[PDB]
RNA sequence: GGGAUGACCCCAGGCGGUAGGGGAGCGUUCCCGAUGCCGAUGAAGGCCGACCCGCGAGGGCGGCUGGAGGUAAGGGAAGUG
RNA sequence: GGUGGAGCCUGGGAGUGAGGGCGCGAGCGAUAACGUCCGCGUCCGAGCGCGGGAACAACCGAGACCGCCAGCUAAGGCCCC
RNA sequence: CCGUGAGGGAAAGGUGAAAAGAACCCCGGGAGGGGAGUGAAAUAGAGCCUGAAACCGUGGGCUUCAAGCAGUCACGGCCCCGCAAGGGGUUGUGGCGUGCCUAUUGAAGCAUGAGCCGGCGACUCACGGUCGUGGGCGAGCUUAAGCCGUUGAGGCGGAGG
């Protein structure tokens, strides 16, 4: 008895606020969405998971004291090319880009993985 | 009208007039086989204790086959060992004729 | 000193590297006196 | 008799060890000598008897 | 008596190469790099096939764990439903039954929370 | 209706002459005919008179209508190769291959 | 490697050339060198003990025996051996040539006669030997050298 | 245990492995078998194969090439992988 | 008590006589060393085969005859990867 | 051929039964080829039996914003063979994955060896010993050299051990 496994599903859309929802802990969400692991026929190679559209961005919260304190880093190929910049000057310049930069790091790695993220699309307001 | 049955240690989905490759079992070509009293209907109420008593499914045995050959091959590095086994795995052919 | 290449190059590494290497025919045009082609800006082989 | 059925008695030619074939097989590589050392070497020990 | 090598090394050698057929660059070509290239191909298939079983309960187990999240429970709660209930059928292979029958996957469920 | 001509143990590397042959292949032997001219490498010589010979074949040996003609196929291997030796410094003597080339037209009507 | 043709001569100077190191090129590594183990004359031959022999004989005439293969006979009437002559007298004898013989006689006439007939192999009396009494489908002797395989045996 | 006194059926166990010990086998050259047998309606050797037998080493069988050899069952000997 | 790939006796064949980590007990060292030297255990060696520890001979789990798209577990885990 | 010399010291065999070894014509300066002819066979055409592998090429099918000991497990797409649930090819994505040998306490190891392919390449023989084993005869066993016979015939020979 070999298993069941699809043929193209059509994609569905979704919405979701993000105001007051935190960080992760939306992104978690997004993320298994982004997947498709809540549809029962959910299969690792194919990428049949939801698009998913956030509005609202710039109003997730985070808890303790990362705004001040949490730094993203990006490195150039140079010397000294560390960059380190903190939460809030985040929000402040690119807000969204704090919700894409935690679901890219929660999708898997790899050619599909990268196919995911580009089904998320993220705006302020 | 659907079932679920268990022969080796298994348990695979028939309907009628199947045909289905099962871990080998002692019954002559064209004997009948009454199939461990299996534990789903497709009318779907009847699920029960592990096995619902009573009803059976009924599966004529086409024939004793031997899987296409797998070779095993084990090998361990800087140690000069190799062993290389061939293995096909002995099974018989059923068709699910009712589902009793 | 004296360097040298430290794995022979498989075959797909230096076909790729020839995917430059290929000829461009050279260009011509028709001869306005003559039947004949002959390249551009040059004098005619047959009839000067 | 014929010459067809002649063959010795199932003991008694035994017919002997190949050392250095291949691996698996057993004796392999190392001809059932370990490794190295006087005894491994070509001419060997020194006559144990003394 | 001599025994020169004659054909034996050939066919031992053509074996392999046939075995390596498909194998990148060398390592179909040349006797040596077929040769070690099988050897690994040979445990990664050995293995692979233990941990088929491994990968596929896996799948099963995400569908089924999906499901039974749109009737509102775990997948964790689901299966002590079933252990409770005596329903050892579900053999996770059948979330089969998840996909295709729904309703008698829902049946199920109930049959489930029941404990 | 096909023609082919061959020459074998053309004293010339089959890399090089490759190159020019690769130039005229699926063309009308008319631009062909121009082409070769018109190139400027030792090999044109040489593929030019395989085309020549292999038109000629497919007129006075096959009938098949000069002016229809277009290289279907064609391709050079590589023949043995005259091994020479050349002395460098400190008394060291590499060998120098002075390959060979076995050119081949096949010529087809359009 | 010692009786092959070639020098003693190290052929290269054993470091610094940046090749294998060797001696001379007789050694049997070398294509062309000297055989490692290859055969050198040696004589197969040992001393079966007698009376393994003596029965072994005995043994095989009896084998032979036991199927009613054996046969003595006299005189043949076949004498100035001619193969034809021989031909006639083996026919009166049953042996149609449908199974190889062995015949045992001191009689040079009769052993002549049959010598090249394919299916006939001949053999005097003091020359008797299993290995012929068991490739021979049938045996055939006469009552001299009947007399001496007799004697022989014992 | 089965009483076929077995060559196999049933039951229960054991079966990672280097140095190393033991045991069974495959294949290569040559000998007896062979004044035989296979062979031009095609030997050996080569190239294929998703086919059959074997745990495996291997053996088959088909097709293509090849064009004059090859060698059973059973045993013997080695320049035997 | 304990029938065990237990034990003892005779004999054929060995290989080994560079060990290492960890725990516990000491010496040497500096209540240093991935140090060194002994003791009792263990594992790697030869289990660089499997699960856990991100990765990792020897730490945790566990001794891999073969096959299965069946089940229960061990250590470790159950927000997403 | 190397060496002043003593001396060192190779490679290199095969058309076909028969030269019947391709007149003649065509392209070409020749080489080489294309027809023609010979032959059972001409990818037996003389760079000649068979004609493996590495290696090089032409043509076709599948295949290309991912990252790797090159495979393996799964599914899916395209191509092929078939009556069929079938099979062969290829590889998109996903899971997994530290080359072989050697030497080592320990190697993917940034420790040895190996460019690749083909072929050559290493546990023997004699005579003793010492065990085991298959047989023979057994208070006995057994012959050596030689002699006779045979020319793939065996016998005799008792010194001796
Ligand atoms: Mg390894
Ligand atoms: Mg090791
Ligand atoms: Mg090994
Ligand atoms: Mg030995
Ligand atoms: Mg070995
Ligand atoms: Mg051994
Ligand atoms: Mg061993
Ligand atoms: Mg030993
Ligand atoms: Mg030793
Ligand atoms: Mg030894
Ligand atoms: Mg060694
Ligand atoms: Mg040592
Ligand atoms: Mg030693
Ligand atoms: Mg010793
Ligand atoms: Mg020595
Ligand atoms: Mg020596
Ligand atoms: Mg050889
Ligand atoms: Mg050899
Ligand atoms: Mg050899
Ligand atoms: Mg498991
Ligand atoms: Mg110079
Ligand atoms: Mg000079
Ligand atoms: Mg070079
Ligand atoms: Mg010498
Ligand atoms: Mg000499
Ligand atoms: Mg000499
Ligand atoms: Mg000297
Ligand atoms: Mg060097
Ligand atoms: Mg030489
Ligand atoms: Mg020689
Ligand atoms: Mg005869
Ligand atoms: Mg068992
Ligand atoms: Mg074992
Ligand atoms: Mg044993
Ligand atoms: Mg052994
Ligand atoms: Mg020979
Ligand atoms: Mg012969
Ligand atoms: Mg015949
Ligand atoms: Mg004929
Ligand atoms: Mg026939
Ligand atoms: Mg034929
Ligand atoms: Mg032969
Ligand atoms: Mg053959
Ligand atoms: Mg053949
Ligand atoms: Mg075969
Ligand atoms: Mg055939
Ligand atoms: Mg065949
Ligand atoms: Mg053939
Ligand atoms: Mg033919
Ligand atoms: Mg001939
Ligand atoms: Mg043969
Ligand atoms: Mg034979
Ligand atoms: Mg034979
Ligand atoms: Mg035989
Ligand atoms: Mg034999
Ligand atoms: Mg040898
Ligand atoms: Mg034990
Ligand atoms: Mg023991
Ligand atoms: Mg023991
Ligand atoms: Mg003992
Ligand atoms: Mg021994
Ligand atoms: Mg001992
Ligand atoms: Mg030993
Ligand atoms: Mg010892
Ligand atoms: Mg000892
Ligand atoms: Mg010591
Ligand atoms: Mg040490
Ligand atoms: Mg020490
Ligand atoms: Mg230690
Ligand atoms: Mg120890
Ligand atoms: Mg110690
Ligand atoms: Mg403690
Ligand atoms: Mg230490
Ligand atoms: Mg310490
Ligand atoms: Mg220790
Ligand atoms: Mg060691
Ligand atoms: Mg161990
Ligand atoms: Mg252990
Ligand atoms: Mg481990
Ligand atoms: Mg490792
Ligand atoms: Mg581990
Ligand atoms: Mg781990
Ligand atoms: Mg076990
Ligand atoms: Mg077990
Ligand atoms: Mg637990
Ligand atoms: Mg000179
Ligand atoms: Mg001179
Ligand atoms: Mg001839
Ligand atoms: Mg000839
Ligand atoms: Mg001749
Ligand atoms: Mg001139
Ligand atoms: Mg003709
Ligand atoms: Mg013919
Ligand atoms: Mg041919
Ligand atoms: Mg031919
Ligand atoms: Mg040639
Ligand atoms: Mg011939
Ligand atoms: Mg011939
Ligand atoms: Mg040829
Ligand atoms: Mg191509
Ligand atoms: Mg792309
Ligand atoms: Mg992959
Ligand atoms: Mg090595
Ligand atoms: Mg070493
Ligand atoms: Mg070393
Ligand atoms: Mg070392
Ligand atoms: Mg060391
Ligand atoms: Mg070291
Ligand atoms: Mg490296
Ligand atoms: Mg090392
Ligand atoms: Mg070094
Ligand atoms: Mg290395
Ligand atoms: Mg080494
Ligand atoms: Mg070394
Ligand atoms: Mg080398
Ligand atoms: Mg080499
Ligand atoms: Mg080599
Ligand atoms: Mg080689
Ligand atoms: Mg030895
Ligand atoms: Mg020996
Ligand atoms: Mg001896
Ligand atoms: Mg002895
Ligand atoms: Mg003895």
């Amino acid at each position: 008895m070999k298993t069941y496994v699809p043929k193209q599903v059509e994609p569905r859309w979704v919405l979701i606020d993000a105001e007051g929802k935190t960080l992760g802990r939306l992104a978690t969400k997004i993320a298994t969405l982004l997947r498709g692991k809540h549809r029962p026929d959910w299969t690792p190679n194919v990428a049949m998971g939801d698009f998913v559209v956030v509005v609202n961005a710039d109003k997730i919260r985070v808890t303790g004291k990362k705004l001040e304190q949490k730094i993203y880093t990006r490195y150039s190929g140079y010397p000294g090319g560390l960059k380190k910049i903190p939460l809030e000057k985040m929000l402040a310049t690119h807000p969204e880009r704090v919700l894409e930069h935690a679901v890219k790091g929660m999708l898997p790695k790899g050619p599909l993985g990268r196919r995911l993220f580009k089904r998320l699309k993220v705006y302020a307001g | 009208m659907f079932a679920i049955v268990k022969t080796g240690g298994k348990q695979y989905r028939v309907e009628p007039g199947l045909k289905l490759r099962v871990e080998k079992l002692d019954a002559e070509p064209g004997a009948t086989v009454e199939l461990p009293v299996l534990l789903l209907g497709g009318e779907k109420t009847v699920v029960g204790t592990p096995v619902v008593e009573g009803a059976s499914v009924v599966a004529e045995v086409l024939g004793h086959g031997r899987g296409k050959k797998i070779l095993v091959s084990k090998f361990k590095a800087k140690v000069q060992y190799r062993r290389k086994k061939g293995h096909r795995q002995p099974y018989t052919e059923l068709l699910i004729k009712e589902i009793r | 000193k004296h360097p040298v290449p430290k794995k022979k190059t498989s075959k797909a590494r230096r076909d790729a590297r020839r995917s430059h290497h290929a000829l461009t025919p050279p260009t011509l045009v028709p001869c306005p006196e003559c039947k004949a082609m002959k390249p551009p800006h040059t004098v005619c082989p047959e009839c000067g | 008799m014929k010459l067809s059925d002649l063959r010795p008695n199932p003991g008694a030619n035994k017919r002997r060890k190949r050392v250095g074939r291949g691996p698996g097989s057993g004796h392999g590589k190392t001809a059932t000598r370990g490794h190295k050392g006087q005894k491994s070497r070509s001419g060997g020990l020194k006559d144990p008897r003394r | 008596p001599r025994a020169k090598t004659g054909v034996v090394r050939r066919r031992k050698h053509k074996k392999i190469l046939k075995l390596a057929k498909g194998y990148w660059g060398l390592r179909s070509k040349s006797f040596r790099k077929a040769r070690e290239t099988l050897f690994a191909a040979g445990n990664y298939a050995y293995a692979h096939r233990k941990r088929r079983k491994r990968d596929f309960r896996r799948l099963w187990i995400v569908r089924i764990n999906a499901a039974c999240r749109q009737h509102g429970l775990n997948y964790s709660t689901f299966i002590h439903g079933l252990k409770k209930a005596g329903i050892e059928v579900d053999r996770k292979n059948l979330a089969d039954l998840a996909v295709r029958e729904p309703q008698v996957f829902a049946e199920l469920v109930e049959r489930a929370k029941a404990a | 209706m096909e023609a082919k001509a061959i020459a074998r143990y053309v004293r010339i590397s089959p890399r090089k002459v490759r190159l020019v042959v690769d130039l005229i292949r699926g063309k009308s032997l008319e631009e062909a005919r121009n082409i070769l001219r018109y190139t400027n490498k030792r090999g044109a010589y040489f593929v030019a008179k395989v085309l020549e010979s292999a038109a000629a074949n497919a007129v006075n040996n096959h009938d098949m209508l000069e002016d229809r003609l277009y290289v279907k196929a064609a391709y050079v291997d590589e023949g043995p190769a005259l091994k020479r030796v050349l002395p460098r410094a400190r008394g060291r003597a590499d060998i120098i291959k002075k390959r060979t080339s076995h050119i081949t037209v096949i010529l087809g009507e359009k | 490697r010692g009786e092959v043709a070639y020098s003693g001569r190290k052929i290269w100077p054993q470091k610094h050339t940046g090749r294998a190191r060797h001696g001379d090129i007789g050694a049997p590594i070398f294509v062309g060198g000297g055989v490692v183990f290859g055969p050198k004359p040696r004589d197969y031959s040992y001393t079966l003990p007698k009376k393994v022999r003596k029965k072994g004989l005995a043994m095989a005439v009896a084998d032979r025996a036991r199927e009613g293969k054996l046969l003595l006979v006299e005189a043949f009437a076949g004498v100035n051996g001619k193969t034809k002559e021989f031909l006639a007298w083996a026919k009166e004898a049953g042996l149609d040539g449908s199974e190889s013989v062995l015949l045992v006689t001191g009689n040079e006439l009769v052993r002549r006669a049959a010598r090249n007939l394919p299916w006939v192999v001949t053999l005097a009396p003091e020359g008797l030997n299993v290995y012929d009494i068991v490739r021979t489908e049938r045996l055939v002797m006469d009552l001299d050298a009947w007399e001496v395989f007799q004697n022989r045996i014992g």
